[PDB]
């Protein structure tokens, strides 16, 4: 959810925003459950 | 084999304006099954028509964990529209 993305740009202050799109871009869903990263919610990131 | 196709299977049927579309398997499979009842992705199930004959059953879908991954071959189900859909998925969604 874009309302944890606003959180996580808040927390996400060391790091900038390239290595932030960077391990978005390739984060990995190791198990079942987990999804990929959605293209709409790295929009948000880099807009934010 | 007939053990792979089972109901809620997914599998890639060649088409003019996509290669390969991804399709639902509603339906349980047949052994030597003339047509079977799909799940189209555009939401309208489709009663696509197998060949018995010369046709053979379309390329089961990989499970989508194993969507991403660097190499290609280590998706299980090995296949032309299967290497399509990993790389279409690096190229845009993985950037």
């Amino acid at each position: 959810t874009d309302d944890d993305a606003e959180a996580i740009c808040s927390m996400c202050n060391a790091l900038t925003t390239a290595q932030i799109v960077k391990v978005l871009n390739l984060y990995t869903p190791v198990n079942e459950f987990e999804e990929r990263v959605s293209v709409s919610f790295i929009r948000t990131i880099q807009m934010r | 084999a007939s053990e792979l196709y089972t109901k809620f299977a997914r599998v890639w049927i060649p088409d003019p304006e996509e290669v390969w579309k991804s399709a639902e398997l509603l339906k349980d499979y047949k052994p030597g099954d003339k047509v079977l009842l799909l799940h189209l992705e555009e939401g309208k199930d489709l009663e696509y028509r197998l060949d018995p004959k010369t046709g053979e059953l379309p390329h089961l879908r990989n499970p989508d964990i194993l969507v991403g991954e660097n190499d290609l071959t280590a998706l299980s189900y090995l296949h032309e529209p299967a290497v399509l859909h990993n790389l279409r998925v690096r190229f845009i969604d993985s950037k």
